[PDB]
Order: C-alpha cells, then structure tokens, then sequence
C-alpha cells in the first residue's frame, strides 16, 4: 500500500 | 548563488518575470478557501474539529478517520450537510492559480483541499494533484463494483440525510476523499518524483503543513528554488523539540503573512497583473451568479 495520510 | 535579490514580494515578483523563472508549483491548502465559506482546522472554533459534540464520536478526530467511518459513516455525512456551502466560488487565490495557467507558468497545483474549488476556478485535471481526493466524484466501496456517481447525486443523499447507497450493489458510497489512515492516490507520488526535477518556484498559500506525506512536499525543490508563503502565520519551520525565513543563513524563503487573497493581489499587482486578477474574479463570480 501507498503512504497514508497522517496529521 | 541565491535566486532572488531580496527577501520580499518584490524581490520574488522580479524572480518571476525574469527568464528563469518558467516553472511554478503550487502547494495549497485550506486556508486558500475559507474566504469561500469552507472552514478549515487551524481557524479558533469555527474550525471543522470543534461543534462536533452533538456527534457523540469517541475521540473529534475519528470524524475523518477511515476506521471510525466505516463503522460509522453518519456523522460524517450529516456534517457534510451542515459545510455544504450555498455557493461554490473560488477566491482571489484560486483566480491567481488560474492566471498563472493562462499565462504558461504553473506546473502543477498540489491541493489537501477537496471543495472542488480549484476545478471550478479552471484548473484542469492535469494541472491538479487533488492530493487528498476530491468530493466532485463518489464511489461505491464495494470492491467487485466502485460505481460512480456525481456530485449532484451526493448532494441530494446528502441533504435528503439518506446515507448514500450504491443503486447497483447497495453498498455505501463514499465521496473520493482521503481519509486519514487512507493511502493518498498514486499520482501523488509519481508527480512528485518528476515535478520537482526543474521546478523554478514553490507557492505554497493557506496551509499549516501539518498533514503528511504532503508537508515533505516542500524539501522535494532543488536547494536554490525560491519558496514564498503566503499564509495567515509562519508554516513550515522546524520544531525547536525546512523553511529558513529568518535566520543569518535564509537565502531563498520568504513569508508573506496575512490573508491568502490579499497576498496574491499583492503579488499580482507587481506583477502587472492586478486589472487582469480583478477583471477575471468579477466575471466569473458574476457568472456562477448568473448560471444559479
Ligand atoms: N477546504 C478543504 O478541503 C479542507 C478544509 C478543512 C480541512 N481540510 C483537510 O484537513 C487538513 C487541513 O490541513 P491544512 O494545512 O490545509 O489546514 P489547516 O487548517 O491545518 O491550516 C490552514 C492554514 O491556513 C491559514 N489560513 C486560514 N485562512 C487563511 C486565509 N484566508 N488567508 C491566509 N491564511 C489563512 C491558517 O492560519 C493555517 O496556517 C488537510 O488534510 C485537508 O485535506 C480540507
Ligand atoms: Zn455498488
């Protein structure tokens, strides 16, 4: 899976 | 060698107008909308994150969590009901992204912004990385189907508060966001592995950089392209626990701190650009006026 979004 | 004769707006206006300026990327975020109406989440209470309580969620951020709306995908949707704005006209900002198109300069716009703003400004698909989605398409979720509907389809499940399902399967259909937990579309990551191989200039407008992998976006520019914010506060600074605006070694970075449309009027006017900005805002705001 590509990168995932994290604040 | 430093790029830019000075630290300022001017001296990145004479950047630009000089032949090696050609190539502009653009890094924006929601600050670039909330003269639009849409609110973002640094703003004190009118922020997405606060007036959530009636929501009754386990923790204010699982409202735009992928784990918490899969569970769970009505409080979401019935706050998406209450942002849905009356109107959808872009800003000063956005005109100004659309100036720098016509004129040949912009490269790509990397938004976080999924308001659809940036499209109805003029920006096409190719000149966009929607780095977090967009709400202008919705997909089923069931994997053996990913039917796709418009946002006037959305629109209608939204304010009818029915959660949207798939007319084909009756799975849930979702807006084509990026949740936080999701993975960010593949074109975010081949863009930026070829756009910042020759790119002369990095706008970055309205964002806190907080959100990743898109904050890394502005360590990927070659060390001598100039980087101008224009934000309502410093972003991008390392964590005393980058941008190098201040220090005796800042050679490249600026910061323009007010409001996003202010700036780029402020921009636009060194430029030349000032008639043309106005003139093309007030047509395309009478224009939406005009078609609703
Ligand atoms: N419009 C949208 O699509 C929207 C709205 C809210 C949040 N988000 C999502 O949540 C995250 C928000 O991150 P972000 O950094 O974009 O937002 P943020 O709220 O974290 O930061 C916005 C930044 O813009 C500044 N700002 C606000 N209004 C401004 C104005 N008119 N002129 C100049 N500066 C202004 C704020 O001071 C702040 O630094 C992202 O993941 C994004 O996808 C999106
Ligand atoms: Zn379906």
């Amino acid at each position: 899976a590509l990168p995932k979004k994290y604040g | 060698e430093r790029l830019l004769d000075e630290l300022t707006l001017e001296g990145v206006a004479r950047y630009m107008q000089s032949e090696r300026c050609r190539r502009v990327i653009c890094l924006v975020g929601a600050g670039i909308s909330t003269s639009a109406g849409i609110p973002d989440f640094r703003s004190p209470s009118t922020g997405l994150y606060d007036n959530l309580e009636k929501y009754h969620l386990p923790y204010p951020e699982a409202i735009f969590e992928i784990s918490y709306f899969k569970k769970h995908p009505e409080p979401f949707f019935a706050l998406a009901k209450e942002l849905y704005p009356g109107q959808f006209k872009p800003t000063i900002c956005h005109y100004f992204m659309r100036l720098l198109k016509d004129k040949g300069l912009l490269l790509r716009c990397y938004t976080q912004n999924i308001d659809t703003l940036e499209r109805i400004a003029g920006l096409e698909q190719e000149d966009l990385v929607e780095a977090h989605g967009t709400f202008y398409t919705s997909h089923c979720v069931s994997a053996s189907c990913r039917h796709e509907y418009p946002l006037s389809w959305m629109k209608e499940k939204i304010f009818s508060e029915v959660t949207p399902k798939c007319e084909d399967c009756q799975s849930l259909v979702k807006p084509d966001i990026v949740f936080f937990g999701e993975s960010l579309p593949a074109r975010f990551f081949s863009c930026m592995q070829s756009d910042f191989l020759k790119v002369d200039l990095l706008l970055v407008m309205g964002t806190s950089l907080q959100v990743q992998p898109f904050a890394s976006l502005i360590s990927k520019a070659p060390l001598s392209t100039p980087r101008l914010l224009i934000n309502k506060e410093k972003a991008g600074q390392s964590d005393p626990f980058g941008m190098d605006f201040d220090s005796k070694k800042a050679y490249r970075d600026v910061a323009w701190l007010g409001e996003c449309d202010q700036g780029c009027l402020a921009l636009a006017e060194l430029l030349g650009w000032k008639k043309e900005l106005e003139d093309l805002v007030r047509r395309e705001h009478a224009s939406i006026d005009a078609q609703s």
